RNA sequence: AUACUUACCUUAAGAUAUCAGAGGAGAUCAAGAAGUCCUACUGAUCAAACAUGCGCUUCCAAGAAGGACGUUAAGCAUUUAUCAUUGAACGUUCAUUGAACAUUGAUGCAAACUCCUUGGUCACACACACGCGGAAGGCGUGUUUGCUGACGUCCCUUGUUUCAAUCAUUGGUUAACUGAUUUUUGGGGCCCUUUGUUCUUCUGAGAAGUGACACCAAUUGGUGUUAGGGGAGCUGGGGCCUUUCAAAAUUUUGGAAGGUCUUGGUCGGGUGGAUCUUAUAAUUUUUGAUUUA
């Protein structure tokens, strides 16, 4: 997976931002959160072909300013579903989150 | 009585209008006198037939119910007919 | 067009909106309605009239459509040869701005009547 | 309600275009509040000519427009 | 005795409308006018199998991309040919016409 | 019934065609009419745009230039000069070809404004009713003015020049008159 | 402005919530109509405005949306640039006579550049998940009215923001300290397109004012502007908390009062207008001659 930054958080709420990022990057996972911490940050998750597309980058956003790519620190959930137990991992992560 | 649009057509007297007709003919010329029933009389009329030709009438009188629309000049955009709040100076007695 | 037209508004509430009124011919008029009447004679400010040609109509059949626009500006369309009207753009100035503008228009009108009463004296 | 303003055309040779291709030339003998039109010496012009009798009266529904062929 | 009053009992009801052109319209009535200028929010409108004038009148109304989905359509009365009511609605309730009742008591 | 005239701010007690025609041709109506239309245009030209001008957020700004304001009397004076000059530039047309073709055989059918046949019947019909108290036409031929330089015509007028740059002309023309 | 003269014209009708009772019009015939009509009467639904919410929903910065009635551009491909009569030569060509836009176009396919107008280029932050005030609509609650409106408060500032110093006042703790507010000085940033360097006038930020100003025509006539922000007083609404009273089985509901927060403001009429009925389903817009047979 790859996390992109500076991606113009005031574009949309949920799905129109997933359309505007997929349009300027004309993928199976484009996670974008409305929380204040993850604001101008998003995470797309296709892993080796996604690494090739991340190695292809120079990409600017439809609202304007250029987006910086980066590799994901852990994974997306779709990568963990591709590697598939996992439900117990989701339960443990939720139990750490509510803690 | 009239209502706003035919009052506007009563306003744009003697000024260069363009009429489409239902036939597709778009007469153009100075507007001699419109009536309330939208029968409009025109002068120095230049006409476009549906076939694509152009001719010049002097003095036409096109009936209202075959008008497709009429275009008045631009300035009547700013007209006192459109003023929503102009108060009436004590109607007659 | 995501314009989200007022779900309880008719013509008088639609004033100064940018319309897309459609006729019996299939011609479209686009512009600010500034007035209507009982017979649905509209005025249409800065109006542009678009047809499709007979040839482009073939492409319209079950896409990029070379609509032909002439510019009719301030026109005053008739209620006989129309079909239906919709709304295309919201007006320039918002509801607060329209509201304050109407307040100012009414204050100026009352003032002009005071001046008529003064000149009558 | 208002009777039309054909008073200037009262004796002058006018040319109706009737209906979309009918073109009739006469002299305006009369008009009513509906633009029913009494013409004298109607002479229908096809682009061939055909004369239309002494007097004629033409429905103000069918009449599209009329031109003054005579000078005013 | 006019039946437009019948339609005036039908605000916020979901009908279809077939026009004299051949346009078919689906979407709720917000109101109806005296001479049946019916205003309709949440339309999507369709043209059955074709009429070229109706093809133009369909495409040109925006949001065509042949179902055209439109937020708000006023429709003129002399364009409305026929209007299909919902079958859930009971006609025995609506045709009673309190004006016609009062006129029977006025006689 | 009542026909309110929005310009005159008067009424017509019962609308009919003849009082409408007689009112819309009336000189009082035309005067208040013309005042109003001029008035709307001079308002819209006077009215400043005052856009929002959404100011963006931004090293190389090292150069600084001096603005130039004026006095309030100087402001009002230069604005008055510009008003007069706009009013000139809109109104003025170019004569020349009238003064150029003065002697011509068919000047008096073509440029004498209602002998042209095309606009010709207008200016007779557009003539106002002349109820208050107090043309070179087609008759003119070649043999009216046989020899134009016998009876002295005035010369071709000297061309006009911006007074703002009137100081920068060629001093001392060749060939004195 | 006044007088005189002439010309033209003088009234479409009705209603303004709807339904059911209370009472009236206390119904002119031997106890009673039925109905219909009115109402500061009540109850129910509907409509409109205002206020408040909705942990409503959506949209808000080199690019995105829209447009070019611009070009590259004679870019490339295709098609078309009258009829009739007479004569001659082998349907065609030429000549004569009579009758009635434009090829650099038109149509199709795009593509690119340039240009134009709009927008929270907000506040916060630049980070490893799975914020307030804007704009548009929907829903809910409450008030008010059954159409609408016409006719018969004070003070400060208007380049803004932040930091330090000085002084005044007020509170707390033991003359010292801390916090708040106001004034002055200075510096930094942003901005001055405020394009006339700024609600109007004048002067080169200051001064005055809230009928005046600005301006076009010929003192008269016409149009526009008289603003924006902040605070206080007062008032309206919502939310929370406390007290009291009532009802139901410690809890719930309703009313009142106080405190705190947030948002907003500072009777009549032959009158007209708006909406809806009726003339009005017969040639002029709503009771069909625009699915081309
Ligand atoms: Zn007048």
């Amino acid at each position: 997976e790859n996390y992109t930054r500076l991606l113009l958080k005031h574009i949309n709420p949920n799905n129109k931002y997933a359309i505007n990022p997929s349009l300027p990057l004309p993928l199976l996972e484009v996670s974008i959160s409305r929380s204040s911490k993850m604001t101008n940050q998003a995470f797309l998750t296709f892993q080796e072909e996604a690494d090739r597309f991340l190695e292809k980058y120079t990409a600017l956003k439809v609202q304007g300013r250029k987006v910086r790519m980066g590799k994901a620190r852990t994974n997306s959930l779709l990568g963990x579903x591709x590697x598939x137990x996992x439900x117990x991992x989701x339960x443990x992560x939720x139990x750490x989150x509510x803690x | 009585m009239n209502g706003i649009p035919v009052k506007l057509l009563n306003e744009a007297q003697g000024h260069i209008v363009s009429l489409e007709l239902t036939t597709g003919a778009t007469y153009r010329g100075k507007l001699v006198e419109s009536e309330d029933s939208m029968n409009v009389q025109l002068r120095d009329v230049i006409a476009t037939e549906p076939q694509g030709a152009v001719t010049h009438m002097d003095q036409i009188f096109v009936r209202g119910s075959q008008i497709k629309f009429i275009v008045v000049p631009d300035l009547l955009k700013n007209a006192p007919l459109f003023k929503k709040n102009s108060s009436r100076p004590m109607p007659p007695i | 067009s995501k314009i989200q037209v007022a779900h309880s508004s008719r013509l008088a509430n639609l004033i100064d909106y940018k319309l897309r009124v459609l006729t019996q011919d299939g011609r479209v008029y686009i512009g600010q309605l500034m007035a209507f009447d009982k017979h649905m004679n509209l005025v249409l400010n800065e109006c542009i009239e678009e047809r499709v040609p007979k040839t482009q109509l073939d492409k319209l059949r079950p896409l990029n459509i070379k609509v032909e626009k002439r510019v009719l500006g301030l026109t005053i369309l008739r209620g006989e040869q129309i079909l239906s009207t919709v709304v295309e753009d919201k007006p320039l100035l918002s509801k607060k701005e329209r509201l304050v503008r109407d307040k100012k228009e009414k204050k100026q009108a009352q003032k002009q009547t005071k001046l008529r009463k003064e000149k009558e004296k | 309600v208002s009777t039309p303003e054909l008073k200037k055309y009262m004796d002058k040779k006018i040319l109706l275009n009737i209906n979309g291709s009918r073109k009739v030339a006469g002299i305006l003998r009369g008009y009513d509040i509906f633009l029913n039109v009494v013409l004298d010496d109607a002479m229908e012009i096809n682009g061939n000519n055909h004369q239309l009798g002494l007097q004629t009266v033409i429905r103000g529904n069918s009449i599209i427009s009329l031109e003054a062929l005579d000078a005013i | 005795m006019k039946l437009v009053n019948f339609l005036k009992k039908l605000r916020n009801e979901q009908v279809t409308i077939e026009l004299k052109n051949g346009t078919t319209v689906w979407g709720t009535l917000q109101s109806v006018s005296p001479q049946m200028n019916a205003i309709l929010t949440d339309v999507k409108l369709t043209l059955p199998q074709s009429n070229g004038i109706a093809m133009a009148s369909l495409y040109l109304t925006g949001g065509q991309q042949n179902i055209a989905s439109l937020q708000y359509i006023n429709i003129r009365g002399n364009t409305i040919r026929q209007i299909i009511l919902p079958d859930s609605l009971n006609l025995d309730s609506l045709l009673v016409d309190q004006k016609q009742l009062n006129s029977l008591r006025r006689s | 019934t009542r026909y309110y005239c929005e310009y005159c701010h008067s009424y017509l007690t019962h609308d009919t065609l003849s009082v409408r025609k007689s009112h819309l041709v009336g000189k009082n109506h035309l005067r208040i009419t013309a005042d109003y239309y001029r008035n709307k245009a001079r308002d819209i030209i006077n009215k400043h745009n005052h856009k929002r001008r959404h100011i963006g957020k931004r090293s190389s700004q090292n150069e600084t230039l001096k603005v130039t304001c004026l006095s309030n009397k100087e402001k009002r004076h230069i604005m008055h000069v510009k008003k007069m000059n706009q009013k000139e530039l809109a109104q003025t047309s170019i004569d020349t070809l009238k003064l150029l073709y003065d002697g011509s055989p068919g000047y008096s059918k073509v440029f004498v404004d209602a002998n042209r046949f095309d606009i010709g019947d207008l200016v007779k019909a557009s003539k106002l009713p002349q109820r208050a108290n107090e043309s070179r036409s087609r008759d003119e031929t070649c043999e009216s003015n046989p020899f134009p330089r016998l009876n002295n015509p005035k010369k071709l007028e000297p061309p006009k020049i911006l007074s703002q740059w009137s100081n920068t002309i060629p001093k001392t023309s060749i060939f004195y008159s």
